[PDB]
Order: structure tokens, then C-alpha cells, then sequence
């Protein structure tokens, strides 16, 4: 039972880390050392194609 | 038959009717039947999950 819990806990973390990449940030929830912001690191910006459904 | 006392009749049989009964659910075999011995039943349930893994 404990082994299965450990496996599932690692699997969840992998998916969360992969998701965190798209938003342009590294995943290090409890550590400021490796908390990178890629837009800042590479010197870029985020463009927004906001869509309005009300019209 | 006999109408009154001095007259006769023609007899045409009987008519019968019954109400409806629905059997939709029984046709779906959705339930399972168990036969016990006493009027008390016990059920046990188990839950499991996962957790977070923070950086170290």
C-alpha cells in the first residue's frame, strides 16, 4: 500500500511540473533557489489574444 | 338464460379487464440479489489517495 502511494505521488508531481512549464515558470513550490521566470530569463514578454464572446 | 319468468334470452359471454403493470427496471437486470440468514447487514469501505512532494 505504501509503495503504491509513493508511486502515485511521484506521478502526480510529474504532471504538475509539466503543466507549470506552459505558463512560463519552473516548478519548485518550496524552494526559492530554482524559481525561474522564463519570460524574464530569456528577456521576452507575453502576448494576449483576448476573446470576447458577449458580442 | 331467462328474462323474467316467462321469457328467454340470448347469452353473449363474459368480458374481463385487468390493469397495467410496468416491468422496465426488472428487464434491465440492474440489481443483484443476496440471501442471508438474519435481519442485519454489514458493509466496509476503504479510501486511498496521493499527496504532494515539495522541493528539498
Amino acid at each position: 500500500r505504501h509503495m503504491a502511494r509513493i508511486r502515485r505521488s511521484h506521478a502526480i508531481l510529474k504532471s504538475k511540473a509539466m503543466y507549470a512549464a506552459l505558463k512560463g515558470t519552473s516548478w519548485s513550490p518550496d524552494d526559492p533557489v530554482s524559481d525561474y521566470n522564463y519570460y524574464d530569463v530569456w528577456g521576452a514578454t507575453q502576448t494576449t489574444a483576448d476573446v470576447d464572446f458577449t458580442k | 338464460m331467462q328474462n323474467g319468468d316467462f321469457q328467454i334470452l340470448d347469452y353473449t359471454g363474459l368480458i374481463s379487464t385487468m390493469p397495467r403493470v410496468d416491468t422496465l427496471l426488472q428487464s434491465m437486470n440492474l440489481f443483484t440479489e443476496h440471501f442471508g440468514r438474519t435481519t442485519v447487514a454489514r458493509i466496509e469501505r476503504l479510501d486511498d489517495g496521493a499527496g504532494d512532494i515539495k522541493a528539498v
